[PDB]
Parts: structure tokens; sequence; C-alpha cells
């Protein structure tokens, strides 16, 4: 079982370059390997196996390589990889992106120790994606909703209100409550500036949602390698927790865009060729290691739900990350500068925006009868609204019919009402439906051509 | 009134018509052009690098 | 046996296709036919509705067995046609049979191994040449020939290649125009007189 040998000190340091160190006289290294070097002063410091050929191995240090000698430096090997301890004590913690605690609470007793790399979940085992998992954002809960096991990244820009609504997606989100202690959440943020970071500890604390969250922070000064281990310590506890503990969990990994910046630098470090508009040519297989650690799985009431948050360089949906995202995950929920400039707050654009799987999430039994009319319904007036505000400015607003000022009311009231929410303003799913009747009562019922009779029948009119 | 309006009205639908076509079948074709050369040169660009 | 998926099995004769692949629609059928050993190309995208094909090939074709290719395909996906599949039925002596019976799936997520989602049409069309020496149609679908080309540059990549059009490697022509040679009618070879054919039906994701 325990791997029970004594562990080797070595002061036989070749070289020292960039971020590595090079070693030689080293018996059978071990890739991947994690070890631990000791500075002339004491400080201490740790690194990982980059490469081994024969009796040399180099180590890319996670603090930098200055004040590392040849003579007085030691390094001492592990005789093992990286592994987390898990376990259900982690809801309620927050963690560097090493794994590390900055609570202060204790350390963590282990459930497990798990290999933060993984297996793939087997094609055969991963059953179809299923019921809702509530936002309380209208915007996505209304159009743009979210499957249980489905992956769906938000795009935004720098300047854009994405980690403020990151922030609320994980204090208000949860399951419906038709008619759970079983949903947790996950949230991994890369790259984060110590504003931010105080932002989103602070928030979670002081509107105290805690006991569902396990929170990982790995700032913008941070080891790139522990940017690198970040989602990998993410996804490896919410596997623990879906597929083990059978929760519901909502993962949220927050500024990919980060993550392939340090990807970039590693890279570099292994003196590799850069690839296609500079980013390694096995990004997609390594993003789609990432995002492909979710789903249901047959025979476990769990499952993982992944919602990435991405910024595009010039606003660009053509650029790598984006672009390789969109192959992998199935969605997209927009954040638009135009929204964001007018003062709307969130400022998702829900004409770009898609939810591949939302036809899987509502309806009778999963939401309300009535979710599918009035989302294709509302859809299809806003992009009518939008039209007639482009030509009133062309014909002047005596040239409008009748219906096109009903048009016109309505783009006003659905962007005020429905679109429009607070930062701490909480809608459920059924309140999301209600204000979007009282936005299509605006027309005569016969305009509402995307709504079956039954429908109209039994939502259209108000009651006491 | 009706045939001041008319011939007046007559001359700019033409001139209106001709714009809609002249950005079809001239002005777009020439922008679509000129993004698909940049992109081919930017290729060349970075397989010299 | 074993057989390497990268040569190609040997026949007496490589034949034209003259027998229509039926397909039970009306168009198809009609307007734009395949022959039994043909090549067609779809497009594959969300909302134009590619399951038609793909049922229809496996419940109504003339083919007496069909291979079907996942090649690195969304996780979701991939587990709607394992789902799916194994639910078909057809009639076939006046009883109802399960499609599983006459079918075989190849499936590959988007984090299974790079080599695997390259090997996979070439396993695919293997399996495919197989069933063809024994005098069987077969049909043969590709679920996204686009996923298996980003494969063949994230390879190309790995192993530092000059990055040719779009960054795919210099052989991306060659290796499309060598795998759709594999499609076809045959004599096949060895004693007891018989033909067979494969014909594929590649998606593709402009």
């Amino acid at each position: 079982n325990y791997l029970s040998q004594p562990r080797l000190t070595y002061k036989t340091v070749s070289g020292v370059n960039g971020p590595l160190v090079i070693l030689d006289h080293v018996k059978f290294p071990r890739y991947a390997e994690i070890v631990h070097l000791t500075l002339p002063d004491g400080t201490k410091r740790s690194g990982q196996v980059l490469e081994v050929s024969g009796s040399k191995a180099v180590v890319q240090v996670f603090e930098g390589t200055s004040g590392i000698d040849a003579k007085k430096t030691s390094c001492e090997f592990t005789g093992d990889i990286l592994r987390t301890p898990v376990s259900e004590d982690m809801l309620g913690r927050v963690f560097n992106g090493s794994g590390k605690p900055i609570d202060r609470g204790p350390v963590v007793l282990a459930e497990d120790f798990l290999d933060i790399m993984g297996q793939p979940i087997n094609p055969q085992c991963r059953i179809y994606p299923e019921e809702m998992i509530q936002t309380g954002i209208s915007a996505i809960d209304g159009m743009n909703s979210i499957a249980r096991g489905q992956k769906i990244p938000i795009f935004s820009a720098a300047g854009l209100p994405h980690n403020e609504i990151a922030a609320q997606i994980c204090r208000q989100a949860g399951l419906v409550k038709k008619s759970e202690e079983n949903f947790a959440i996950v949230f991994a943020a890369m790259g984060v500036n110590m504003e931010t970071a105080r932002f989103f500890k602070s928030d979670f604390e002081e509107n105290g949602s805690m006991d569902n969250v396990c929170l990982f922070l790995n700032l913008a000064n941070d080891p790139t390698i522990e940017r690198i281990i970040t989602p990998r310590l993410a996804l490896t506890t919410a596997e623990f927790l879906a597929y083990q503990c059978e929760k519901h969990v909502l993962v949220i990994l927050t500024d990919m865009s980060s993550y392939a910046e340090a990807l970039r630098e590693v890279s570099a470090a292994r003196e590799e060729v850069p690839g296609r508009r500079g980013f390694p040519g096995y990004m997609y297989t390594d993003l789609a290691t990432i995002y492909e650690r979710a789903g249901r799985v047959e025979g476990r009431n769990g499952s993982i739900t992944q919602i990435p948050i991405l910024t595009m360089p010039n606003d660009d949906i053509t650029h790598p990350i984006p672009d390789l995202t969109g192959y992998i995950t199935e969605g997209q929920i927009y954040v638009d500068r135009q929204l964001h400039n007018r003062q709307i707050y969130p400022p998702i654009n829900v004409l770009p925006s898609l939810s591949r799987l939302m036809k899987s999430a509502i309806g009778e039994g999963m939401t309300r009868k009535d979710h599918a009319d009035v989302s294709n319904q509302l859809y299809a007036c806003y992009a009518i609204g939008k039209d007639v505000q482009a030509m009133k400015a062309v014909v002047g607003e005596e040239a409008l019919t009748s219906d096109d000022l009903l048009y016109l009311e309505f783009l006003q009231k659905f962007e005020k009402n429905f679109i429009t929410q607070g930062p701490y303003e909480n809608r459920t799913v059924y309140e999301t439906l209600d204000i979007g009747w009282q936005l299509l009562r605006i027309f005569p019922k016969e305009m509402l051509k995307r709504i079956p009779q039954s429908t109209l029948s039994e939502f259209y009119p108000r009651d006491s | 009134s009706l045939q001041t309006s008319f011939v007046t009205l007559d001359e700019a639908i033409k001139i209106t018509n001709r714009r809609v076509n002249a950005i079809e079948h001239v002005i777009i074709p020439r922008i679509e052009r000129t993004l698909a050369y940049i992109i081919t040169e930017l290729d060349e660009r970075e397989r010299e690098e | 046996q074993v057989w390497p998926v990268r040569q190609v099995r040997p026949v007496t004769e490589k034949l034209p296709a003259n027998h229509p692949l039926l397909t039970g629609q009306r168009v198809l059928d009609a307007l734009f036919p395949c022959v039994q050993g043909g090549t067609t190309a779809i497009p594959g995208a969300f909302g134009c509705g590619k399951t038609v094909i793909s049922q229809s090939l496996s419940k109504y074709s003339n083919s007496d067995v069909i291979i079907y290719v996942g090649c690195g395909e969304r996780g979701n996906e991939m587990s709607e046609v394992l789902r799916d599949f194994p639910e078909l039925t057809m009639e076939v002596d006046g009883k109802v049979e399960s499609i599983m019976k006459r079918t075989a799936l190849v499936a590959n997520t988007s984090n299974m191994p790079v080599a695997a989602r390259e090997a996979s049409i070439y396993t695919g069309i293997t399996l495919s040449e197989y069933f063809r020496d024994m005098g069987y149609h077969v049909s043969m679908m590709a679920d996204s020939t686009s996923r298996w080309a980003e494969a063949l540059r994230e390879i190309s990549g790995r192993l530092a290649e000059m990055p040719a059009d779009s960054g795919y490697p210099a052989y991306l022509g060659a290796r499309l125009a060598s795998f759709y040679e594999r499609a076809g009618r045959v004599k096949c070879l060895g004693n007891p007189e018989r033909e067979g054919s494969v014909s594929i039906v590649g998606a593709v994701s402009p």
C-alpha cells in the first residue's frame, strides 16, 4: 500500500536557467514528480520535474530561481506526483491555487488523496443532461436555460461586469424548488487581481453562502504553474462531490483567458515552437481535458455542470480561446459593451446568446409548461423590436403602424424589467416567467404567433 | 400637388435603389476581397516566423 | 484475424457503382440519389437536423451492415447517439429486431487521446472493409470529419511540422483522398464468388 521508502536529498545542481533548475546523479528520475528545494539562507520552495533524461532531471520551480546556486542549494525528491487531499469538509473553505488554506481554518483531513490529472469519463457511462440549474438571473434562466450536466461559457471583454455576474450566479444558484442540500458550488478563479479576489472572498462571506461553496483563488502574481493546477484541483474536488457524494455541483472557472496565458508560458519554458496565433498547438486537447470533466453518469445521483468565463481581445469571437471553447462547449452567454454603456445590468445580450440543451431543462415537471413558448415569443418580439427601432430613424415615428408602436413599447419595457435586474435581486424561474407574461400582455393575443392556443388560454388572462 | 409629389418621389427612389445596388455589387465585395487578402498575408508572416 | 488500419484490404477487382442506396426519403432517393459504393457529404451543424440521414440509413437502407464513427464529438452529443441507437428497431421477416444486431459504433469524446480521435476513421473503414469482404453491402457514417482533421492538425503540431494551409499539415488533402478512395463496389478476394460494397457518408462543419 504505502510509499514507505526514505527520501533522497541531492546537492547535485548542474545549472539554473529561467524558471528551471537542472540536477544530475538522480536515481531513476520520475516524470512530473514533486520536489522541495531548500535555499542557502534556509528559505523553502517547491517545484515539479519538467523533463528526465538518464541521471538528469530538470525542475520547474514554482517560486523564483533567484538566490539559487550550484553549491549550497539542496533538492529533496518526494518520490510521487501531485495528489490533492479531498473531503466534504472543503465546502465552506477558501484555498489558494496550490490547495493550501487561506481562511485561517486548519489543513484538510483527507477522506481520500486523488491525482489532479483525473481520468476521462467512459462515453458508455455518461447519460444525457436533464433538469434545470436555476441561476436566479432572468436573461439566463428565462431564455438561455442551463441543464444539469451542461457546459456553457460566458463570453465577455476587459472592463465588462463578468466577475459581478459570476459572483451573483454563485450567491443565487440552486435547484428550482418545484412542488436542495444536494447542491454545491466549486468556484475557481485564475489570474485574479487582489481587488477582484478580495471582492469574491468578501461577497460570499458578507452575503452568507459559504456552506455550499468551495473557493480556489489564484492571484495575478501567484506562480503560473499554480494557475495550471487550479482548474485541476477544482475539478478533482467536483468529481469527488458529484460522483462519490452524489451532489449536483456547479463549477465556475474564471478567466480561461488567464489560464491560456500560463499554458503558453509553460509551453515556452519547455522550448516548444509557438503554434497557430501564438498558443500551443495542443491547446484544444488541453481545454477539452478541463471542459469534459462534466455531465451526469449512470447509476449515481450527482452531476457536474460547468460555467467557464472568458475575456476576448478586440471583442473578437474568432480568436483561438473563444473559438476552441465553442467547439467543445454547448452554447454561449454573451456579455455586451453597448448594454453596459447604456447603464443596463446584467448587460447580457439575448440575440447572439444560445443554450443548446435548453429544451432538455424546461417544461412540465422541470420548470412550467409555458416556458418554451414564452422564451420563443420573447425572443421573437425582441428581434422585431430592434428592427422597428432601426427603421424609426429612417421613416420617422409618424410612418410607423400601430403594431410597430406596440413593438416599440415592448422593447423599452423588456429591457427595463426583464433584462435589468439588481446585483442582489434573486428571481426564481417562476418569477422570471411571470415578468415574461406581464410584457407579452402588451400585445393583442393574435400577435403571439409562437405561442399555441392552449398556452394562451391558460396564461394570457390575469387572475385574482 | 399629386403630380409634383409623384415626379419628385420617382427621382428619389431611383437614387436610393442605385445606392442599395452599389453597396451590394461594388462596395461590399471590395471589402471582402481586402479582408481575404489580409488573412492570407497573416498566414505567410506566421509561416516565415 | 488482425489487420493494420492504414492498409487498404485487397480485392479481386474494384467495380463501377450501379445500384441505388435507397433511404426511403422522396428527396434524396429521387432528386439526389447515392449508389451502393458511393461517397456523400452532409453539413454537420446544430439546427439542420442530421439525424434523418443516420436513422434512415440505420433503419431503412438496403445496407446489410452499418458502421458509425464519432471522431472527437462533444461528450453530451456522443451520449445522445449511444442512448438513441440501441432503442432503434427494424422489422425483418414480420418480426421486430434491434438495429444493434447489424451495427457497430466507434465513439470518441473530445478528451479521448488525440491518436484515437485521428485513428477513428481508419478503424471504422477497416471494420467496413472486413464485412464487404464477406459479400455484404456496408454504409459507413463519420459524425464529423472536421473533428478528425483538427486531431490531425494537433498531431502535426506535436511533431512540429510546417503549417501549410490554415495550419493543417501538407498531407491533409491526400489523407482525405486516400480515405474516400476506400469506398466502392468490389469483387471479393477468394474462392466463393461474391460482391460487396462500402458506401461512405462524411459529415463536415464549415
